[PDB]
Order: C-alpha cells, then structure tokens, then sequence
C-alpha cells in the first residue's frame, strides 16, 4: 500500500464486462459515474492502481474520509471520476509463519497531498532532538509490515484492492468501450445505424 | 488534564501470575510510550521494557525476561503489563510512565507517572491482626519521662492504622513501619512519650485498625 | 548492561551548602540520554535535569546537570529544606533503561547521644502466649546504630527486628525501635534481658537491662 | 488620527461621586462598542463596563454593580463613566477603550483595538501632610569593601509624591529611590538612598533634597556620619 | 464566570530564544481568546485576537495557537522591544476577566546582594517610633526573602518590603526592607536582626546591631 | 440587507414569500445582480443577535 | 439493508410501470437454474447508507 | 461493549437549584445518547433524545449538550415532580446497555440517628437461631455504617442491613442491621455490640448487652 503501483491504460478498447464474474457478488462500489454505462461512454485516459490492505482499510479509502492508512499513502482526491475493486485475497496472500512481504505506514510529519509518490525509509524525528539515524526513545523506525495468517479473523485478512481513475482530457478520445453489432437483413423497411450513419 | 491512572493494590500467592494496568487520559496515547518501573521497600527503581503505543514493538531486559508480557488497547487508552511466575522477590510497587505529549509534539523526557500498583506475593492467607500493649513500667523511666506502647503482630496485609485515645494523643507518637517476619506475616510498633506523672492520672488507649482483615482493636494500657 | 552507580551514599550538609551528586556509568551512552530524578518518602519521582544539562519546567535554576560520556553531575547551588530527598538518575538511550544508587540528602548537625528505652513484655501480652522486648533508642544525630540484644548475658542472634523513622524537621533527631520477638514460654525460660548499644555519640556502650522478677 | 482622551479624574473622598469622560476622536462613534477598564498599582487590569453602539446592552463586573452608570452620547462623541458613593477599591488608573464591531461580547471576532492614556481616581481621607526626613546615617554597619551607604527617610505625607534629588542634582550615581509604600496610617513613605566611597566620609557633604508640591513643602536634609 | 490562569508569572529570556506562556481557563470558551502587551508605563497593545489572527503592524516573531481550554501565546525570536508583560483574555461569556499576567525578564549575571542594617535614628525615636531598615542591595535574583529576628525570636507581621525595579547600568535590583515598632516596644529588645535569603548567597546572611551600642 | 438562508431566493424576480412580500421587493423588469455570503462567523452571538 | 435496488435487467423499462421480479440473471448462454457463479447474477443489488 | 457509568450516584439538591449529571462512556459514541426519568413506583420515560432534541410535552427546565464521549443532562431549575431516578441510554449498536443511574434527593439539615438493640427472643433461642437487631432510626443523611461487635471482636460476613424509605411527615430514614447466628454460637459469646458511625454523630455510638443480664 505505502508503495503502490501505476499502469497507463491507453490506446484500446476496454472490456468492463469481464470484471463483474469476480468476486462472490463484488466489492464493486462506483463513484461520480454511473457504474453500469460506462460502455457507451467514451473517455480520454484511464489510470489504473494496485495494493492489498486488510478489511476496514477499503472503508478508510473512500473519497473525503480519514484515516492513518488513508490520509498516509493513498489519500483519494475530494472530486473523484473513478472507482475502486475489492475482493478477498486470503486464499493466495495468507501464510501460516506470516507473511512480511506487505507493509504500510504508520506516522508521518503531515497528510499527502492527492497523488503524491512517496517511499521515504529516513527515521522519523518525532521529537525536536535529532535523531541522528539510530532508533531509540522518541526516534521509530517508520514502517511496519502486516502479518497475514490463516487463523486471524475476515477484519485481518487481506484485501486486493484496484483502483481506477477516468480522466477527460483535449484529447480525441481512445480508450473508450465496444460497440456490438447484430445481424444483416435485406429486402425489408428497417432503421439503421451504420458507424454513425443512420 | 494528563494523567495515569492505576490498577489498585493486589495480593497474589507465588508461581503465579500478576495482571497490572495503566490507564492514559489527557493526551494522545496513540503517539506516546508506556515504561513499566517496579520499586521495593528501599530498593532499585528496575526497567520492565517500554513499548510504542503507536506501533507495539517491545523489547524486555535479560533481568526480567520471559515471564514479562506487555499488550495494549487502543479503544481503551490502557497499557497493560502481565507477569507470570510470580515470587517473594516480586513483592514491590509497579508504577507506569509516559511522556506527555501536548499536541503533535512530545516532550522529551517522561513526565506523567502513575500512583503505583501494590502487589503482594505470598502464600499465606488474610488475618486479623494480634495487639498487645507495652506497659510502662519503673524500667522504661527515665528523666521523668515515661514511654508505653501496642504491639501489632500477625497481619497478612500491612495497612495497620494506629490512632491513640481516638486521635487525642498525637504528640510523641512514633508509628514505626512494619516488617516482615519469618512466617509471612507483618508486625509494627507504636510508642509514645509522656511524662511520669501523667502514669496513673491520664489513661492511654491504641486503637488499631487492620481493614483487609475487617478487625478493629482497642487495648487497654 | 550498562549499570549506573552512585558513589554518595549519604550527603549530611546544611540548608545552604555546596551540594554535589555524582552518578557513575559502567559503559558509556549518548550525550543527551540522561535523567535526574528527585523522590520525597511516600511521593512519586519528579524529572530534575533532562539530556544531562537541561532543566525542566518549573526547576529552579539552582539545580544543574554536567558531564559527559561515563561520569555525570548533578548540581544544586544553594540547598532547600525541601530538597533534602533521594535522587536518581536513569539512562534513557541503551537498549536497557536502568536507574542510579541514589543519593540520600539530609541535613547534618552535632553528635548527639540517643536516649536508650527498655520495655518488657506487658501481663496482657503476656497471657496470649507471646513476649516481645522493646528497646527504644531516642534523639541521635547519626541515623544507624548498633543494637545488641543480650539474654542471661548470652548474644542473640536472627530474633530482633528494628525499625527506623525519618529524620526529624526540628532538631535533627534519628529514632530507632528493636523489638526480641519470643514465645512465652522461652521468655520464661530466661532471667535476665538486656539491649545494647554502641552508637557514636555514646562515648562508653550503654546497656539496658531488667530482671523479670523486679518487675 | 484614531485617538481617545480620557478625563474628569482626581481626588475624591468617600461619600462623595465623580463623572469621568471619554473623548472621541478621528473614528465614527455612532458604530464602534466602548469600555472602561481600570488598573489598581500592581494587580494588573480590571474590566469595568461595557456599552454597545445603540444603548441596549448594558453590563457592569459584579465587583462594580449599583453604584455605576455607563453612558454615550453621539452628539458629542464621549463616552460617560458615572461614580456613586465612592469606595477604598476605586483607587486605580482609568482606561476607555474602544472596540471594533460595536457591541460587547458573542462574537467571534472581538478586541479592545485602542488603549486611552488614562486618568488618575484616588478615593481617600486625604489631607494634606508635609513630609518628615530623617536621616539614615553612616556607621559600620553600612560599610563594606570601601564603600558608605547612607539615605534619607521621606515618612508621613498622604500627598503620594516626594520628588528626591541629592546635592541639588549634583549627585546621581548610585542614587536608588524606592517607590513609595501605603502606611497603615494612611500616609506614604519612601527611601532614597546613594552608595558613596568611605574615603570620601568627612570630606564630601550630602545633602538630600526633598520637594513635595501639593503641601509646598521643601527640606533639605543634610547626613552625617553617627559620631559615637 | 470564567477563571483564567497564568502558567509562568515570571520568566527570563535572552535574545534569539523562545518564549511560550500558557493561558488555563475553566469552562471551555472555544477559540474567542486573545492577547495584549503592556510598555513600561504606557496602555496595553493587542497583538493576536481568535488565538490565531494577527491583527495589523504587528511583527511576523508573533505567534499562537488554541484549542479547547488551552492557548499558547509563543515568540520565536525576541527583540529588545518585547520584553513587557502579556495577558490573556476570555470571551465566551458577557462578564470579561483579565489574566493576572506574565512578566518577562532581561538575563543577566547573577551576582551576591549586599546586606546592610540601619538601627533607628534618635529624631524618630524621640517621635515615639522606631523603624529599622535592613537594605539589600545590587541583586540580579528578583526573588528576595528577608526574615526579622528580634532578641533571636522570628517577627512576623510588622514589616514592608519595596523591590526597585531593573536598574539600567548594571540590571541589579535593590530591596529594602522596614520593620516599624512603637518606642517602647523598640527599647523592650536589646538585638535586632535581618536574614537574607538569597540563590547567589552560600548561607544566610545574618546583620545585627545592639541597641546598647554605638 | 441581511437575511437568513431559507429565503436568500425570495430575493428575486417572480417568487413570492414573507420577505419578498413585505420586506424587501424587486420589480419585474430588472437589470442588475445580486450577491450574497454568510455571516456565521460575523453577525453571530452565542445569545443572540 | 431495507433499501433495495436493481441492476440487471433483460430490457428497458416502459413508462410508469412497476416490476418485482426478483430471478437469476443470464449473461452467458448456459442456463443458470437459479444458483450459479459464473455468467449469472442476482438481479438485486442491496444499498448501504453510513 | 462498550461500558457506561454515571458518574453521581446520589446528589441531594433544593428547589431552584440546578443540577447536573455525569455520564460518561469509554469508546467514542458520537451523539447517540438519550435520557431516561424512572418515576417512583412507575415505568421510566423519555426527557432527551439525540443529546440535543426535546421529544414532546417535556418541561423547558430539562436540557442538555455534549460532544464525543461527554455529554450533559442539565436541570435549570427544580419542581416537586422532577425527584426521581434518571438513566442515560447509549445507542451506537446492538448490545444496548443501561447504565446504573443518578437517584437525586432533596436537602434538609442533617439529624442524628437513635441506636436500639435487640436480643434475641426465647421463643427464636428456642427454634436454635438467635438475631440480634440494632436499631438506626432518624437518620437524615441516608449514609450510615454499622458494625458488629462479638466480646469485643469485629463480626464480619453475618449481618444484613435494611433501610426503609424516606419518611413522608418528617423525611426520614430507618436502618436495621440483624446479626444471625447460631443457638450455639450465640450462648458461646457474652457480649454483642452494634458500633454506629454516622454524620450527625461526633463520636461512634455503640449499643452493647450481655446475654446474662436481663
């Protein structure tokens, strides 16, 4: 979470439909469009996220509400034309010693700003006296891993969490949805809606 | 206001195990440490560990290792500290500490310090308290002066309070403190001076009070 | 383990005096990781001096902290009846957090010889089977003395318990009571039961005894 | 220029009332909140009054309450300040001040923006009483490592001032003059005293002068060193 | 109404450091606090009003904060013209109470009062009288005790103390203190005494004087 | 003027309400603008104003 | 959770018409009969208000 | 759960004063907070919910604020219906739970309580049971302690105590202690003491008889 990842989705088609078979339902919750017409609709770019957080986290993301994961990584915008998918990860991000491969942030000197790309590892001065790089009272390291096991309950367990970001841009449009087609009938009086043409 | 607050006193048989607690208020506890020290009866204030309130880590000293456990509560603002294996050397006053934190910052130094938790181990059971007076005689005379006494012996807990004649006698009253004898049980002496002419004229009444045990004694003089 | 270690054990001066502490490392720490704390009998430690040469809020600037790397000072410039107390110091930057000897300031005056008291067993203490013998020790400067408990002129030994008080606030005095703890029937068994005592101010040993059969 | 002048003070006696006044000038006064704040010597400040801009609401300290009366006129642009049956505590310096968005208090924007000099309210027995001097004569108790301290004792005069110079100003190093005390019998008293080497005993004459303007009263104490 | 409470009633400063007061009031008055400054001898100033808002003029040193029931007045560097006395305000409630104020000080070297005694003179004796005046003089330490012992005895109640203020040339202070006893009374006692309590002081120093000599 | 919030639109052409009716009323044929804050922090009292 | 809505629907509505059908529906060709997880949904989707 | 506790069990108080109940939580319960009024002998009923809004028909004098985990049931001023129990109710989820109360009392001058004791009856000696009573009668302030004395030893763990309640003519209140032992127990001891500590009382009034003396 406290390093996340970024992916430029351009030049395509996209394929929303595949995404609903994930999940049990989903954790799909949509936010500033609606979620179910976004086919037709086209857009400029589509910027793609990437992290895995526990339960109440996925709570703590949405736009305007604040918390220590929220407010210290990822830290959604208040005007937001995106949103998010959720889904429980025990299956293939739990180990039975636990695992130490994910780690968030705790305590920074202030909030990010929206967007902001930070992987500081300096220790952290909370204390007017200089730390001077060595741990000690009133001096902490400032990361801190997750440990998933098995056993702990579904508010531990890990949750893959990807968010999307629409943005419209003076671009001609490109990464918009499909458009399908139905068969071809000749001899009869029909209305028609040739690529645009009708 | 910033403040600690304590569990209260506690009396534990050996081999077993303490639970103590230290309650925060008044400051932001999710950016602050709690230090655990235990005091004797003249003896060394000693380091239990620290932990940080906001991430958990903890640390303990080779001294007091393995028996010691420190858990925390976010919801509750408690720092809680367990020990387990408990023996006669475990006997003292378990006081907590923190630095206060006024906002974002954080004073550099620990400030707040808890009243101190009484934990007694010992085997033996709760029991009423045993008075005898010390009567004066012409050998504890001297000068004009004669002094007399109560003894206290046999209480398992020790907050025996000694008023002499209802609290009307007060001046020359030495109340020592107690010690504890080879059986587990604590016992104290109270005396007085007061003039030789004062014998036989003015009658002198202890009057103890041992409330774990719920005994109330008074003996004549 | 970085033990801390006072060499004053006792600071007997004047309302006044120059008053020197010194807190001893056995292992070096950091500049700015040391503590001063003053302790009053029934009242919870106060920080005096934070990094070694800091005061804290509300510290009279008579009190001061010195030294660097093993060896450590705590100053106070003109002593107050309310300073007379025990102060600690403590480590606050090695792995383990330990606290010093402790320095007991008290107030220092003229030798004075204590008044020796000796009380025996009471009939009503008698008739619950117990016996105990008082020897009370009045009014002396130096605060430990040596009490020796003698039976038919034989020494005991591991059957006395003493107790001490604080020092008094008006005319310096130290008190001490030792108690012989007995069952009735081994006091019963002896004649003769006296207590001695060997303090400084007493210029000979001056023992206190009492035959069961005057009483 | 945004000013304010205070008047109408002085010397009053118990059972006998006074009107002090507040001037105006160089701000609107039909839209701007008033108050009178007091200053006792060394106490700090006291709140007194407060009037809003359309006379509704009124308030006194209860230390204060039913024998004052605080009143505005914009004819005039003053501020009136009524005494009634005056008292030991109403000795202090009297500040007008003017406020900034013309009522008292609620707000959440609010400040006393210009502080008045202030006029002097003295409320006693007073009668006017000329000073005595008394010399604080150099011996050996006042000597050490070369230097004589020696001054003179301004007692009795319930007129607070004693302007006191040495030598007719000729002296004025090391020359320290204590503010004056309220006696218990009513009447001020002060020292003012000049440290001065010990060689110079004998040889130097000092002279302390002492002026006390309401009871016209000049003496000029000359101090000598106590010949045993 | 609402009390408010001054932390620090006196502290000394030099130049470039930092000066925080605290102002405690009772009830929770939100955020209406604010601040004045008086000169020496001249009307207060304000200088931040909401706690937070600088006013006009005033220099960017100034600064504060407030939340709840605590407000902290702060200057991060001082200039010579700060040293005065601060006080805080409530506004919460109709009824205004002014704090009882903190008072900066100048630092400088502390150095040793001078003690001296001064036995009454005949003029005021021969007036029914006696005032004996015990001086103490060139004292950094504002903080003074002085303790009258007549014939060894403590007296306690007959006597005046006067504090000079910061003296311009050296910043010493001086203190004078005046025990004021009827005739007869004066001639009752034979050995008069001052005791001066001071930080510099190694002990306390003691100044008498016998009435039966010169 | 001042007001409160409820009503801010019936200071406009063509609505009706107490305050429109009575106390303060635009005409129909209008060329101008309005503009309008808040005052909470302004005009406020913890009495009342 | 008393406040439902619905998300799949085979065709568009009529105008002022009401439906409370609540049966699986099929995205993919091969039938669901009612339980299935893959290419079949539950037509309701239920709101959550915090 | 989350755990709530009032924080004046008792407050005496008299017409047209104000009175003012504590209640507070550990977890953080934003405002959902209401108030309960249990009259005597009747089923309780509503004064305040959401910590802020009258509900109907309530009198003006009721009201109340808070923020957070504090909050403030406020009385301006008192009439003869408002003596009652109150209760305050958390509401923030599922396992609701009452907190322990505020009975509110009215003020009257303090009195000083009569001490009777009683001996055991013969018809109950012979039953094998004896009870000794001690009598507290008269007591305005319902705060009383009693303690059991046996051949002037403490008695602990063998008496239960019985208080009526407040008087309608002259407000008072009645305690009865009663001490139950055994037939043998009891024509074991001779002496049997009831020690009554009281506010209208200076000293301990104990109440003793012997079982030999008639």
């Amino acid at each position: 979470v406290y390093a996340w990842n970024r992916k430029r989705i351009s030049n395509c088609v996209a394929d929303y439909s595949v995404l609903y078979n994930l999940a049990p339902f989903f954790t799909f919750k949509c936010y500033g469009v609606s979620p179910t017409k976004l086919n037709d609709l086209c857009f400029t770019n589509v910027y793609a996220d990437s992290f895995v957080i526990r339960g109440d986290e996925v709570r703590q993301i949405a736009p305007g509400q604040t918390g220590n994961i929220a407010d210290y990584n990822y830290k959604l915008p208040d005007d937001f034309t995106g949103c998010v998918i959720a889904w429980n990860s025990n299956k293939l991000d739990s180990k039975v010693s636990g695992n130490y491969n994910y780690l968030y942030r705790l305590f920074r000197k202030s909030n990010l700003k929206p967007f902001e790309r930070d992987i500081s590892t300096e220790i952290y001065q909370a204390g007017n006296k200089p730390c001077n790089g060595v741990a000690g009272f009133n001096c902490y390291f400032p990361l801190r891993s997750y440990s998933f096991r098995p056993t702990y309950g579904v508010g531990h367990q890990p949750y893959r969490v990807v968010v999307l970001s629409f943005e419209l841009l003076h671009a001609p449009a490109t990464v918009c949805g499909p458009k399908k087609s139905t068969n071809l009938v000749k001899n009869k009086c029909v209305n028609f809606n040739f690529n645009g043409l009708k | 206001q910033m403040q600690l607050v304590q569990s209260g006193p506690e009396v534990k048989k050996p081999g077993t195990s303490v639970k103590v607690s230290c309650k925060a208020s008044g400051f932001t506890f999710t950016s602050s440490a709690v230090q655990w020290v235990r005091q004797a009866r003249g003896q060394r204030l000693e380091w239990i560990g620290w932990i940080v309130v906001g991430s958990g880590n903890t640390d303990y000293a080779q001294q007091f290792q393995e028996r010691v456990t420190i858990t925390r509560d976010m919801s509750t603002s408690t720092a809680y500290m367990e020990l387990s294996s408990l023996g006669s050397e475990d006997t003292a006053v378990y006081y907590c500490a923190a630095p206060n934190c006024s906002g974002g910052s954080c004073y550099d130094g620990f400030d707040l310090w808890g009243q101190g938790t009484m934990v007694t181990v010992s085997s033996a059971s709760t029991k009423g308290p045993s008075v005898f007076p010390l009567a004066p005689s012409s050998k504890s005379t001297s000068g004009g002066t004669a002094a007399l006494g109560c003894l206290v012996k046999d209480y398992f807990p020790e907050p025996v309070t000694v008023s002499w004649n209802s609290g009307a006698l007060t001046s020359g009253v030495h109340t020592f403190p107690a010690v504890l004898q080879s059986s587990g049980l604590y016992s104290l002496s109270s005396v007085v001076t007061v003039p030789s002419s004062s014998l036989g004229t003015q009658t002198y009444i202890c009057n103890v009070n041992h409330k774990p045990s719920n005994t109330k004694v008074d003996k004549k003089v | 383990e970085i033990v801390l270690t006072q060499s004053p054990g006792t600071l007997s001066l004047s309302p006044g005096e120059r008053a020197t502490l010194s807190c001893r490392g056995s292992q070096s720490v950091r500049s700015s990781y040391l503590g001063w704390y003053q302790q009053k009998p029934g009242q919870a430690p106060r920080l005096l001096i934070y990094g070694a040469s800091s005061r804290a809020t509300g510290i009279p600037d008579r009190f001061s902290g010195s030294g660097s790397g093993t060896d450590f000072t705590l100053t106070i410039s003109r002593l107050e009846p309310e300073d007379f107390a025990v102060y600690y110091c403590q480590q606050y930057g090695s792995s383990p957090w330990t606290f010093g000897q402790g320095t007991k300031v008290e107030i220092k005056g003229t030798v004075a010889a204590p008044s020796v008291f000796i009380f025996p067993p009471s009939d009503e203490q008698l008739k619950s089977g117990t016996a105990s013998v008082v020897c009370l020790l009045n009014n002396f400067y130096p605060r430990e003395a040596k009490v020796q408990w003698k039976v038919d002129n034989a020494l005991q030994s591991g059957n006395s318990q003493e107790s001490v008080t604080e020092q008094d606030s008006k005319d310096s005095t130290y008190s001490l009571s030792s108690t012989l703890t007995l069952s009735k029937a081994d006091y019963e068994k002896h004649k003769v039961y006296a207590c001695e005592v060997t303090h400084q101010g007493l210029s000979s040993p001056v023992t206190k005894s009492f035959n069961r059969g005057e009483c | 220029e945004v000013q304010l002048v205070e008047s109408g003070g002085g010397l009053v006696q118990p059972g006998r009332s006074l009107r002090l006044s507040c001037a105006a000038s160089g701000f609107r006064f039909d839209d701007y909140a008033l108050h009178w704040v007091r200053q006792a010597p060394e106490k700090g400040l006291e709140w007194v009054s407060g009037i809003s801009w359309n006379s509704n609401n009124i308030g006194y300290a209860e230390s204060v309450k039913g024998r004052f009366t605080i009143s505005r006129d914009t004819a005039k642009k003053s501020l009136y300040l009524q005494m009634n049956d005056l008292r030991a505590e109403d000795t202090a310096l009297y500040y007008c001040v003017k406020d900034r968005h013309y009522d008292s208090s609620g707000y959440f924007v609010n400040g006393f923006d210009i502080w008045g000099q202030g006029t002097l309210v003295t409320v006693s027995a007073a009668s006017t009483k000329g000073p005595s001097v008394f010399p604080l004569a150099p011996s050996s108790k006042s000597t050490s490592g070369g230097t004589a301290a020696l001054g003179c004792l301004v007692k009795d005069y319930f007129p607070e001032p004693v302007t006191v110079s040495w030598n007719s100003g000729a002296l004025t190093s090391g020359v320290h003059t204590f503010p004056a005390v309220l006696q218990s019998s009513g009447l001020y008293s002060l020292s003012s005293v000049v440290t001065v080497p010990s060689s110079s005993l004998g040889t130097q004459t000092y002279i302390c002068n002492v002026n006390h303007k309401p009871s016209n009263t000049k003496v000029d104490k000359r101090v000598e060193p106590k010949s045993c």
